[PDB]
């Protein structure tokens, strides 16, 4: 029965019910009856460690906010960007705090809205700021890259004008009007609204010794035939 | 929001994919590779016992005896171990995530289209003589000639009554209805859009026609939002209360459904074969 | 958007999603992108938001266009001239502090010294700045 | 900060370079309550203090020969350092304290 | 009890497992075995008398024990939720907290009148 | 502000001698009391700890 | 009951006389010397 009694002990934590297991003695059954709720007390404290590793699913600490520490002190990690030194680089030089931390990006400066976007997705620099809508675009239409924090300097963009010139009037009242009838809602839903945008791996990165398992099954049949066979 | 909003993901499980079809299809392939190893009756009973390994050991089978069927019946049931694990996994992961749902999600919707002939007509909470009573006059009269019906005294009034349940929804000013929401009593007041606008303007400092203060008040107003001052006064003056602080019975009507449609197909081949 | 004529020049035949035909029209901007080339007159054709915007306030009062994109590239700052000590106005809005200027309609935001020498109109968007870094791979699916 | 080489060539100048943090916040609104105008200068010819031979080595030295008029910065209060100079409020909280990594 | 997820959960789930074997002795025609069987089934007692008499009654059990696996880790995932829903109360900590500088009806805190925390306070308008 | 905060300092900041920082002053210098007050009333007028 | 939050307006107790003390600055120094050799920590075990 030594077949019986291993087959009986490596299914009993399993709950296989072979019923091969019939020992004589009956400290054996009771240190058995331990043993049983000993491996059930593992599987409830593994189930527990895999609940535990699901809930700390929160390694990553992207940065967020202005006045992130990480920002307002930059390091050798990364580096940051400026598009071309315009219409953002006013803004850092105005203020103070961060113009202590504008000397470090004051020459990795890039020179197009373009070139720094594809630098991104060519993972040589992670860090941009930009206007809300058109990173919020290339965001929604590329799904590959995301970006995140709250908004600041919160002023809209606005057509044009020299000086004083006989339009400005006319021009302020028709774009006042476009905006109140309705047309810039239309407008931006069909430009810039919507573009593109139990696991898998559980059972494909396991399964895989399951069914070589399985395959391998009619070559240890063999085995065990071989070996009944040869003596 | 009437009530609490939750999602049931009845439909929204991980199954209903190609995971699951595949992992079906090789379990099948395993009970073929296990009953040809058996064999070198006894199929059903071992269809069976490895449909019930797969969801509990409550059915008990005595098709396999041997030394290989046992160490594949081991390892089946240690994948059986894995994969309940792995579903008690996510549905924690599903527990510690939630998200809520709208109402309208548009104004130029159906809903405010014809509330007469759809349902119960609705409530559309307004004020006279004010810039969104103007707006919505110029630019469509049919909901306003509903919503003539309809109109409050002030702005405490009527998110009071509509607190009380008497009216239905709100058309105001976003501002204040946003400062209004974050600072109520319960966090049970709710913009239908999360914020979504429809004739966004911004509010001005209304001078006189033409005269000589313009220049220096738009300049001075442009050098107080460029400096930062805004933010942290907004910060200082308007901040909501709660705001940026971020199984049921029929929770699993779906399964239900899917449960009795499925024992209805086994009754109905029962009786073909029956026939048969 | 920027995109190249076809052979005949009249970029043509793209209907919307919605079966309706975007406008489009004709720019004049420099053809090499690159520098330090022999910068000419490509025939670009040039649509999107702005210039359906363009072509909404054409409409609307009286005129027409001759839109033809920047020299330079860059939206437009104050920086003291080389060799000197004075300053100007670089980029785009050097050329609507000259001769060519005219009405600039692009996304150029608001500001306090741009504000300064030249006037506005009201906004017809909103926006923020919103940080850009890129998206995480997540690892983690029970494969392991 | 005055500038000072080494040895022979150890007489140097004072080259100007000018200096921010919480020190120099508190000073300056000090100056603001009190209306009373400065000419702030660093010194590099020891450190916060040590009694050596029964003299002073800078800082408190500078303070104690009427040489300057105050010492902000991050002196820390003690027995024999209050009983030569005078002092003033302290305006924050510290001691010792043990960090190992 | 199963308050946490339902009682009309439990009345439900009863009625439908009730139900659900009253069918499946139908179909198959030991009443007595074949409930016995089906409350184990859904409990694992393992009463071991149950024995299908159709191939298509199998596919039912086979099912209802799918079901059964489910309807266990739901109660279970809701009761683990239930679990870390632990200190639903927040702490009013900071004179900044909105909670402590948006006052309320009755909030009743107070001070030493003659105190000198008043003199903190009055001076801080 | 550690690199990744990797060590921390043992014990809950229980100092052996706690004394404070502080201005010093000449002996007997007129000024004295008038940067006492106008400290003391810094401190009162919530600007320390927003400093 | 319980201490939640953290302190605010932070300030220290002490000892008081007139402005016509003929100890002020001995007691000052002598509290300040007694704190220093350690004489506080030995209280504060004791009592609070």
């Amino acid at each position: 029965t030594l077949s019986s009694a291993m087959w009986f002990s490596w299914g009993v934590l399993l709950n296989s019910g072979i019923g091969e297991g019939a020992p004589r003695s009956f400290s054996a059954r009771i240190l058995g009856m331990v043993w049983a709720g000993f491996a059930m007390i593992i599987v409830a404290s593994y189930t527990a460690n895999l609940a535990a590793f699901l809930v700390l699913d929160r390694p990553e600490e992207r940065i967020t906010g202005i006045n992130d520490p990480r920002l307002r002190n930059p390091s050798d990690k990364f580096i940051y960007a400026t598009v071309k030194q315009s219409s953002v680089d006013i803004y850092f030089r105005r203020q103070v705090e961060l113009s202590t931390m504008y000397r470090h990006m004051e020459k990795h400066n890039y020179e197009s809205a373009a070139e720094a976007i594809q630098a991104v997705r060519d993972n040589k620099l992670h860090a941009f700021i930009w206007d809300s809508a058109v990173l919020e675009f290339e965001a929604s239409q590329k799904c590959d890259l995301v970006t995140t924090g709250e908004l600041f300097f919160r002023s809209g963009f606005g057509i044009g004008m020299r000086k004083d010139s006989p339009w400005k009037q006319n021009v302020s009242l028709s774009i006042l009007k476009s905006h109140e009838n309705g047309f810039m809602e239309d407008l931006d839903k069909t430009w810039v609204r919507y573009q593109e945008c139990l696991t898998f791996e559980n059972m494909a990165g396991v399964f895989m010794l399951v069914a070589g398992g399985i395959v391998a099954g009619i070559f240890l049949i063999f085995i065990e035939i071989a070996y009944k066979r040869h003596k | 929001r009437s009530n609490g909003t939750v999602s049931p993901s009845a439909f929204l499980e991980p199954f209903s994919a190609s995971v699951w079809v595949m992992m079906f299809v090789m379990l099948l392939i395993v009970s073929a590779i296990a009953v040809f190893v058996f064999e070198y009756f006894t199929i059903g009973k071992a269809i069976w016992l490895l449909w019930g390994l797969v969801f509990n050991n409550s059915v008990p089978v005595q098709n396999p005896k041997g030394t290989t069927s046992k160490i594949m019946v081991s390892v089946w049931a240690f994948f059986a171990v894995i994969f309940l694990a792995s579903y008690t996994a996510n549905l924690a992961a599903f527990m510690i995530q939630e998200e809520f749902v709208d109402q309208v999600t548009g104004l130029s919707d159906k809903k405010f289209q014809r509330p007469h002939d759809y349902s119960p007509p609705f409530r559309f909470g307004t004020v006279p003589n004010g810039s969104t009573e103007r707006n919505i006059r110029n630019n469509y009269p049919y909901m306003h000639q509903y919503m003539t019906k309809f109109n409050q005294k002030g702005v405490e009034d009527a998110l009071v009554s509509l607190k009380t349940g008497k009216l239905d929804a709100f058309i105001y000013d976003a501002a204040v209805l946003n400062y209004k929401a974050g600072r109520d009593e319960g966090c049970k007041l709710v913009t239908i859009g999360s914020g979504y606008i429809f004739a966004t303007t911004g509010y001005g400092i209304a001078l006189q026609k033409g005269s000589p203060w313009k220049r220096q008040i738009d300049l001075a107003l442009l050098q107080f939002v460029g400096d930062g001052e805004m933010e942290e006064l907004e910060t200082l003056w308007l901040t909501g209360i709660c705001h940026n602080e971020k199984l049921d019975i029929d929770n699993m009507a779906g399964v239900f459904y899917m449960l009795a449609a499925a024992m209805a197909l086994s009754l109905i081949t029962f009786i073909w074969e029956h026939l048969f | 958007y920027v995109k190249p004529t076809l052979s005949d020049g009249t970029c043509k035949e793209e209907f919307t999603v919605n079966g309706d035909p975007v406008k489009k029209v004709i720019c004049t901007g420099p053809n090499d992108t690159s520098p330090g080339s022999p910068r000419h007159t490509v025939p670009q054709c040039c649509y999107g938001f702005c210039i359906d915007l363009l072509i909404k306030l054409a409409r609307t009062m009286n005129f027409t266009y001759e839109v033809h994109l920047v020299a330079d590239g860059k939206f437009g700052t104050q920086e003291r001239v080389n060799n000197s000590n004075k300053k100007e106005w670089n980029g785009m809005m050097g050329e609507l502090l000259s001769g060519q200027a005219d009405m600039i309609v692009a996304p150029l935001t608001i500001n306090n010294e741009r504000a300064q020498y030249i006037e506005f109109s009201k906004p017809f968007k909103y926006q923020g700045l919103t940080i850009l870094v890129k998206k995480e791979i997540p690892r983690s699916t029970l494969d392991s | 900060k005055f500038v000072k080489i080494n040895n022979s060539t150890n007489e140097g100048m004072n080259v100007k370079k000018c200096c921010k943090g919480f020190c120099i916040d508190i000073l300056k609104k000090l100056s603001r309550t009190v209306k009373f105008t400065y000419d702030l200068y660093l010194v590099t010819n020891g450190k916060h203090g040590k009694k050596v031979n029964n003299v002073w080595n800078g800082m408190i030295g500078e303070v104690v020969y009427q040489r300057a008029v105050m010492a902000v910065g991050s002196l820390t209060i003690n027995e024999e350092r209050s009983e030569v100079v005078d002092f003033s409020v302290p305006f924050v909280e510290t001691g010792i304290s043990v960090m190992v990594s | 009890f199963m308050q946490p997820f339902q009682s009309t959960l439990w009345l439900l789930v009863g009625l439908s497992v009730h139900v659900v074997a009253v069918m499946l002795y139908l179909l198959d025609r030991t009443l007595s075995s074949a409930m016995w069987f089906s409350w184990g089934v859904l409990l694992n007692s393992g009463i071991g008398e149950g024995a299908p008499r159709s191939f298509s009654a199998r596919i039912l059990g086979m099912v209802w024990a799918g079901f059964a696996m489910i309807i266990v880790a739901s109660y279970t995932a809701n009761l683990a939720a239930f679990l870390v829903l632990d200190r639903p109360e927040e702490r009013i900590t900071g004179i900044n907290d909105p909670r402590l500088r948006n006052p309320s009806d009755k909030f009743i805190y107070a001070t030493v009148k003659q105190s000198s925390v008043d003199i903190y306070f009055r001076r801080q308008v």
